[PDB]
DNA sequence: GTACGGAAAAATAACACGGCGAATACCC
DNA sequence: GGGTATTCGCCGTGAATAAAAAGGGTAC
RNA sequence: GCGUCGCAGGCCUUUUUAUU
RNA sequence: CCUGCGACGC
């Protein structure tokens, strides 16, 4: 959706945006796994243990 | 089009009288309606005057003797 | 028109200005909008309220023009005459003007020779004054009290006259002859020996001559008739509710008119004196509040608790008529929008929105629609534009193709902030800016806005195309460096493309050209970093203009061959075969502009930006958590550092070292640990590669994105990588000290709360410094512009021989600028001779380009005398030979360029990068020393001592030039002589600090003369067995019986006779100053060099602001004004007496020195004019009045460049010399012979030069002058032009002096032509003024 | 924001300020210094007289641009006349001599 | 605010100094559309005549 | 609800630096 | 009592623009 | 291609926020 | 005096 420039990361020292990027990618991966489990007909026990 | 004007600066002495000579040449085409020497290609009188400076067909002495011949004609 | 003339206004002139008299205080009715009969808003005085209609009626027509009605008497004319007609107020009592009374120095107090307090008591009805008492005890001007007037009345009833108020001041100013008083003041000035009395007498004589030469009268200061403002300049605006709100000037005029009417009504009824005195006092206070509210007393406030605006508040200040309505105005045909980036644009064009271009080009589209015939009526063309039809966009595209626009940012620090571009019609509401001009504009794309402007005339379009085009401004006029340097993305793409690795796809194949390299890269058969063999065809123009081609097989990569298609023919291949960083591309563009020219350089920069933006996207560089690696040896270095801190703390706990040494050792070991961490991190980040060529590993340069972005110079430096990967290190405090506990973590791992709270101090300090520097920077830039606005190049060669000597500056550590960076682009004053033979190497009037610099650098030349701006003999301007080059083009400076404005904009621009918050020498290399200005004597041990005050220690290498320069004190010894050389790295000079010894020149018997115990010397026994010495008592706390008893050590021989010094006939005695501890008792044979007596002891932007203002330091270094022998005198319990006795002439000199300051000068020495007495910062006035103009010029230039060199700022020396020349423009007359000048007045330098030249041409004697130095504020006010002095600062006193002097002000400059609105004498306006 | 022509003030005949009043941009002192640093004398004279102050000058300039002529008359700014009338009201005689 | 898929790479100089490249699907989904409400008054006062 | 606009309480308020001129105190 | 010569007041100065409110006469 | 009639507008000071 | 609006004459 958005293409940013990595040139401002060594000069302006804000490394927390890259950690927020990685953590949001992991959170979206967990959310897409939950959505892929909910899109197909799955039971309650496997979803609960996941 | 005229991106750089270095060939116009190389003809006359400095860059300040270039503006006055090109303005005196450009006012003859828009107000007086005089036909230019260089064939125009979708250009205004500023670019035509700068090209006439660049080709060497227009300077201060040429405009002076042309105004003198116009005063002697009429 | 001609020059501007300002003088005093007679009451007849005020009555001639007026058209009527205002008598009622009311302005206008509240229920009816019609004006009053006779008021501040009138119809029969100032003019009608509507166009060609009267007030009563029946004359609202056009045939009746200028007629006078019989009902109300209103002239039927236009409404435009209402903003120019004035009125007058006939005051019943005279009033004093507050400008000629309260503005120091007082014009009434200096003319009447009276203090200001007595005139304030007389004017405000608090004291009496006698006027022409006659044959009485009272004099002509005496200050009487309330009771003394009654005593003088009851004692001398007849032949007496005493008045109180402004009538007494008017009678004193009226009954006074100027010529007789001026002649009496001259005859009193001839019999004058005092200093300050002479100053006051010359000031009063100059004021009297100013009143005599001007046509004004001294009694015109007392106001009799008071003029008013036109009503359109102070209107009554309507409100929505219906109530008409009043202004400040209308309220003050209403108050003055009401008080004058009350005074007239009270004077009609014959009131006693007590009430009418208070009424006249209230009228005086009302007039003073109307003229200047705030000077005398308290400023009156109405309904807002704020001081009201007077007639003087609209002229001075930031909201005055000069700085808000004349120097800076709001213009038409302009816009403003947020800027964006356009990658597809060229260097000469920009992206303009259609919605802004349709509005900014309305009458051009109207004229084209009326010419084409699509709209005959202008309303039809307006409706066609407002409807936005199809042909309207075609007309707009037709009228925009070759019509430039002026793009401008909000902070305009220099001339590159307003550049011209060609508009490209884009869709949107943002302006597309070229990426290459962002370095010149200093504007990124995080929310910045820029303003656009549209030229209309042909001259303005030609000035935008020829002078203000972005393709014409590629070199900065401050230093000559380019401004089209590539930014981070372009250098990142050109760094990634031009690299190599030891093993890739397609390595080791022979290529026939760059087209095959591009084909193999775009086909996917060869990598971008692969060592191949490409057959290139490079051209070289080493012949007479023509280009020669050659063909050979090069060992290069694939990406460099692709970039070789961008490089033109004239450039060689050795500039592209390496890894392109940032300075490599900068010197590539420099070489292209140097060899080829200007026209291919624009296309080269555009194609470089295009290929950089194309090849930065194909890489895919990105930051991550794995790119910032952690050194594996960081934890063990932190462990050894903590173990060393624990060992130092355990050593401190036992009591072996102090707290300061413990803190210093902790700071040093933590700095060593931080350096080891940074070294290990840089060693881990350099290679980071184990790649196989065929089967075995091989190290290479890392392809990490952080290292590639930090090594190529795109963004970030080594300190950023140290703070991101290694430890942050030591951090400072707000108090200034350094915390002993550093930050042992980085931004990659988790910081704690304390390490963040420590760094918040430095972050807040940097933010506050950045926020508070900008006002001082803008003030300094404004002062430099207003002090250097009238320096235009007017000639070519004045024919002078003066000039400064250019030498490379040496401080003691290393050199900073060589001779080439200081001599390039300057015309020499004298012929530079060869060091071997006295033949002429280069003529004088030669512009030294790079070839002359290369010819001078090989002949070992250090001193080149060049022509300077301050040493030019051109009246009212400079010439083209004393300035040098243009610093933006290759030719000489043209005739008509404003060199002062570019100098002030070059100095004032990097002010935002400065700061605002507050025993032995060692040589560097091997070379022979050069000892200059040294007087020595050979001792018995073989050393070399110094018997002089100042001594220059310079180092001369084998080439014959000066590389180093040191300074040695008075008492010191040298390890080696002047003949032998230094091997390098050893101590040459060594001396003990905090001591001031005395060294003798002869060796003999020492005797004690005038030394008695108990009075002038104290024999104390120290508790240690080593120290048993004699102390000489100071001459302040001694008794009264020994004031003239001064000790001295006479040196005799063993036979008792007095030996003499070879060269003179004085004894070799050495007196003892106060607090001088001698060694022991006399009776020992000393050597030549012995130790006899023991005498113990803001930088950045405020530094430049104090240097340019010629400010005196807090502790100035006192110098010797006249040469001769130093001698001390009898002190008067305060400052210490000193006197310099010459050798041939008399002694008209006596000065005092404060006794608390340290003086490194003994009793009897030999000093000259220029030597110092104490140690400290010097003042430029003493350097000007003692050494000369060139010495203080070099001092100011070096002191400014030493501040500007610490921050890495490159500013040429001629821009400082412009301000140095503008600082010294006046002169002080010493002996005026056959001239119209006075004795001690200040005139201009060019005026006294013209006067002396005319007196020499007429065969008469000239005048002797002395040049004085003034600051950037004082030189802007002490100018012959009163308009430029009033518009800058202090409008009230400048207008007061121009009124009492009667100054006639010719324009002759830029700022005066800005105010009146005509062509300035610079650029095309200079040629217009010449034609 | 963009503007060719519009409303003017009463005391000083200058364009207004602000987007809501349809005003124009301000050509401050630093822009005047940057224009003086060039050789652009006609552009500064057009910015100071025709585009800002001179009523007759700006009407003749509008009629010349509509007719098709790029020529201006300098004239006299109204703010200088306001300054002369305000200094002259303080009892000081200042006038242009010829 | 909103959270979207992001990438850190140069794209043809369209993220040159601080610029941001936004896709068209962010505009089509209308996830950054804001509503702004103004106020226009009409005061009817009592006056003469 | 029309009409003089001032000065004394106000339970007022209160910057750092620099240059120039006047009151005044040292020194014979 | 003349000539200095430190003190102490006082005035002038302190960057550049866009939006959004609030108030334009209070007393006896 | 202009002129006549009617309507609306041209401000000042202070405070706050934001940007460069 | 200048802008914008509505109307009318030759
Ligand atoms: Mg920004
Ligand atoms: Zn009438
Ligand atoms: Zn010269």
């Amino acid at each position: 959706d958005i293409v940013l420039n990595p040139l401002g990361v060594p000069s302006r020292m804000n490394i927390g945006q890259i950690l927020e990027t990685h953590l949001g990618m992991a959170a979206k991966g967990i959310g897409d796994k939950i959505n892929a489990m909910l899109k197909q007909q799955q039971e309650v026990a496997k979803l609960r243990e996941f | 089009a005229r991106v750089t004007v270095q060939d116009a600066v190389e003809k006359i002495g400095n860059r300040f009288d270039l503006v006055l000579v090109a303005a005196r040449r450009a006012r003859q085409m828009q107000v007086g309606g005089k036909d230019p020497l260089v064939p125009e290609e979708n250009d205004k009188t500023t670019v035509i005057a700068l090209r006439e400076i660049e080709e060497g067909l227009i300077n201060n002495q040429i405009l002076d003797v042309r105004e003198r011949q116009e005063q002697q004609e009429q | 028109f001609d020059a501007i003339k300002i003088a005093l206004a007679s009451p007849d002139m005020i009555r001639s200005w007026s058209f009527g008299e205002v008598k009622k205080p009311e302005t206008i009715n509240y229920r009816t909008f019609k004006p009053e009969r006779d008021g501040l808003f009138c119809a029969r005085i100032f003019g009608p309220v509507k166009d060609y209609e009267c007030l009563c009626g029946k004359y609202k027509r056009l045939k009746h023009r200028g007629v006078i009605c019989e009902k109300c008497g209103v002239e039927v004319t236009q409404t435009k005459v209402r903003r120019e007609r004035m009125g007058h107020i006939e005051l019943a009592s005279p009033t004093a003007h507050i400008w000629f009374l309260k503005s120091l120095p007082s014009r009434i107090g200096l003319l009447l020779d009276m203090p200001l307090r007595d005139i304030e008591r007389v004017l405000y009805f608090e004291s009496y004054v006698v006027i022409e008492g006659g044959m009485t005890n009272l004099e002509r001007q005496q200050i009487l009290t309330e009771e003394q007037y009654l005593d003088a009345l009851e004692e001398f009833g007849d032949e007496f006259d005493a008045k109180m108020g402004a009538e007494a001041i008017q009678a004193l100013l009226k009954s006074m002859d100027l010529e007789q008083e001026c002649e009496q003041l001259r005859e009193e000035l001839n019999e004058t020996n005092s200093e300050t009395k002479r100053k006051k007498l010359t000031k009063r004589i100059k004021l009297l001559e100013a009143f005599v030469q001007s046509g004004n009268k001294p009694e015109w200061m007392i106001l009799t008739v008071l003029p008013v403002l036109p009503p359109d300049l102070r209107p009554l605006v309507p409100l929505d509710g219906g109530r008409f709100a009043t202004s400040d000037l209308n309220d003050l005029y209403r108050r003055v008119i009401n008080r004058n009417n009350r005074l007239k009504r009270l004077l009609d009824l014959a009131a006693p004196d007590i009430i009418v005195r208070n009424e006249k006092r209230m009228l005086q206070e009302a007039v003073d509040a109307l003229l200047d509210n705030g000077r005398r007393g308290r400023a009156i406030t109405g309904s807002n608790k704020r001081p009201l605006k007077s007639l003087a508040d609209m002229i001075k200040g930031k909201q005055g008529r000069f700085r808000q309505n004349l120097l800076g105005k709001r213009v038409d045909y302009s816009g403003r929008s947020v800027i964006t980036v356009g990658p597809y644009l060229r260097l000469h064009q920009c992206g303009l929105p259609k919605k802004m271009a349709l509005e900014l080009f309305k009458p051009f589209i109207y004229g084209k629609l009326e010419l084409r015939g699509l709209a005959t009526t202008i309303k039809a063309a307006k409706k066609m534009v407002e409807r936005e039809e199809a042909v309207v966009w075609d007309i707009l595209d037709e009228v925009i193709r070759e019509h430039p626009v002026l793009l401008n940012r909000a902070p305009t620090l220099h001339r590159l902030g307003i550049q011209a571009f060609e508009p490209v019609l884009i869709e949107g509401k943002a302006i597309q800016l070229h990426p290459l001009v962002c370095a010149a504009y200093n504007a990124d794309f995080d929310g910045d806005q820029m303003a656009v402007h549209v030229p209309l005339t042909l001259e303005a379009q030609l000035e935008a195309r020829a002078l203000m085009m972005s393709t014409n401004n590629i070199l900065s006029p401050a230093n000559g460096e380019p401004i089209i340097v590539p930014s981070q993305d372009v250098v990142l793409g050109l760094y990634y493309m031009t690299r190599d690795c030891v093993n890739a796809k397609g390595e080791g194949m022979v290529l026939t050209g760059p087209k095959e390299a591009e084909r193999l890269y775009r086909s996917g058969l060869a990598s971008l970093h692969a060592r191949v063999k490409v057959r290139i065809t490079e051209y070289e123009k080493d012949a007479n203009g023509e280009l020669v081609a050659k063909t050979s097989l090069k060992d290069t990569t694939v990406g460099r061959a692709i970039l070789w298609m961008i490089v033109p023919k004239g450039l060689p291949y050795s500039i592209v075969n390496q890894a392109l960083g940032k300075k490599a591309i900068s010197k590539m563009l420099n070489t292209c502009y140097r060899i080829l020219g200007l026209k291919p350089t624009v296309i080269f920069a555009d194609q470089i930006m295009y290929t950089g933006f194309a090849y930065a996207a194909r890489s895919g560089a990105s930051v991550g958590i794995d790119d910032m690696v952690i050194p594996e040896k960081k934890h063990e270095i932190i462990s050894e550092a903590e173990a060393e801190v624990a060992e130092i703390q355990e050593q401190f706990q036992s009591g072996l070292v102090t707290a300061g040494e413990r803190y210093n050792k902790v700071i040093d070991i933590w700095a060593a640990a931080n350096d080891r961490v940074s070294k290990a991190m840089m060693d881990n980040l350099q290679t980071e590669t184990v790649i196989n060529r065929d089967g075995q590993e091989e190290k290479q340069v890392s392809f990490n994105s952080i290292y590639m972005m930090a090594d190529s110079g795109a963004r970030g430096s080594a300190a950023q990588i140290r703070q991101l990967a290694g430890m942050r290190g030591l951090m400072a405090k707000p108090d200034g000290s350094i915390i002993e506990t550093p930050i042992t973590a980085n931004f990659r791992e988790g910081l704690n709360v304390l390490q963040y709270f420590i760094s918040t101090h430095g972050a807040r300090k940097g933010l506050a410094d950045t926020a508070l520097k900008t006002a001082n920077s803008g003030y300094l830039t404004r002062r430099l512009v207003d002090v250097a606005q009238d320096l235009v190049v007017t000639e070519d060669d004045c024919g002078t021989h003066e000039g400064i000597m250019m030498t490379p500056v040496i401080e003691g550590g290393d050199v900073k600028e060589p001779l080439r960076d200081r001599v390039l682009g300057r015309v020499t004053a004298e012929d530079v001779l060869k060091p071997g033979t006295a033949d002429i190497l280069v003529p004088r009037n030669t512009l030294l380009h790079e070839q002359w610099c290369d010819l001078l650098e090989e002949n070992s030349v250090d001193a080149v005398k060049v022509r300077s701006v301050v040493s030019c003999d051109t009246d009212f301007g400079v010439c083209a030979h004393c300035y040098g080059r243009d610093l933006a083009r290759g030719h000489i400076i043209n005739k008509g360029e404003a060199i002062g404005v570019i100098a002030a904009q070059s100095i004032g621009e990097p002010g935002t990068q400065l700061t605002m918050r507050t025993s032995s020498i060692q040589v560097k290399n091997k070379g022979s020393i050069k000892l200059s200005n040294v007087k020595s004597v050979v001792n018995s041990s073989g050393k070399l001592v110094i018997t002089s005050r100042n001594t220059e220690l310079k180092l001369i290498d084998e080439f014959g030039r000066t590389k180093e320069s040191y300074k040695v004190p008075y008492g010191a010894v040298l390890a080696k002589g002047d003949g032998e050389q230094v091997a390098g790295g050893e101590t040459v000079a060594n001396w003990d600090p905090h001591t001031m010894p005395v060294i003798t020149e002869v060796s003999g018997f020492v005797r004690f003369t005038d030394m008695i115990d108990g009075q002038t010397i104290t024999r104390q026994t120290d508790e240690l067995t080593g120290l048993s010495s004699l102390v000489v008592l100071d001459s302040a706390e001694r008794t009264a019986g020994g004031k003239d008893l001064r000790p001295a050590l006479k040196i005799v021989d063993a036979q008792g006779n007095d030996v003499l010094i070879p060269g003179t006939d004085m004894p070799a005695q050495y007196f003892l100053p106060g607090k001088a501890i001698v060694q022991l008792e006399d009776g020992v044979q000393i050597s030549s060099g012995d130790t006899l007596a023991r005498i113990p002891q803001t930088g950045g932007l405020p530094r430049v602001a104090d240097l340019f203002e010629a400010r005196r330091p807090k502790e100035p270094a006192i110098l010797a004004e006249i040469s001769g022998i130093v001698s001390f005198g009898k002190e008067t319990k305060g400052k210490r007496r000193l006197v310099i006795t010459p050798v041939d002439g008399s002694d008209p000199y006596e000065e005092m020195i404060p006794k608390w300051r340290q003086l490194n000068v003994f009793e009897g020495e030999r000093v000259e004019r220029g030597d110092v007495i104490s140690d400290g910062p010097e003042a430029p006035h003493d350097i000007l009045r003692l050494r000369g103009v060139h010495a203080v010029t070099r001092y100011i230039v070096n002191e400014v460049q030493d501040v500007y060199r610490l921050q890495g700022v490159k500013i040429n020396d001629k821009h400082i010399e412009v301000i140095v020349r503008q600082m010294l423009r006046k002169a002080t007359i010493v002996n005026a012979g056959s001239s119209d000048f006075l004795e001690g007045e200040q005139v201009e330098y060019s005026r006294v030069k013209i006067a002396n030249r005319e007196l020499e041409a007429n065969g008469k004697v000239g005048a002797t002058y002395s040049r004085d130095l003034l600051g950037i504020t004082k030189a802007s006010l002490a100018t012959e032009s009163f308009i430029s002095a009033a518009s800058f600062q202090e409008t009230t006193r400048v207008l007061t002096e121009a009124a009492v002097a009667g100054k006639r002000d010719e324009l002759r400059g830029l700022k005066e032509n800005v105010i009146v609105g005509r062509l300035i004498p610079a650029g095309t306006g200079y040629a217009y003024h010449q034609d | 924001h963009a503007r060719s022509t519009g409303s003017y003030s009463l005391v000083t005949q200058q364009p207004l300020g602000g987007k809501a009043q349809f005003g124009g941009q301000r050509f401050g002192e630093m822009e005047v210094w940057a224009l003086e640093a060039y050789g652009a004398a006609y552009t500064l004279q057009e910015m100071l007289t025709v585009k800002s102050d001179d009523v007759n000058g700006r009407t003749k300039m509008y009629k010349n641009i509509v007719d098709g002529n790029h020529q201006m008359e300098p004239g006299m700014p109204e703010s200088f006349n306001v300054l002369l009338k305000e200094i002259r009201s303080l009892g000081i005689n200042i006038e242009l001599e010829d | 605010g909103q959270n979207m898929r992001v990438a850190f790479m140069p794209w043809n100089g369209y993220n040159f100094e601080d610029s941001i490249l936004v896709s068209e699907r962010v505009v089509q989904e209308d996830r950054f559309t804001t509503i702004h409400i103004q106020e226009l008054a009409c005061v009817s006062r009592d006056t003469k005549l």
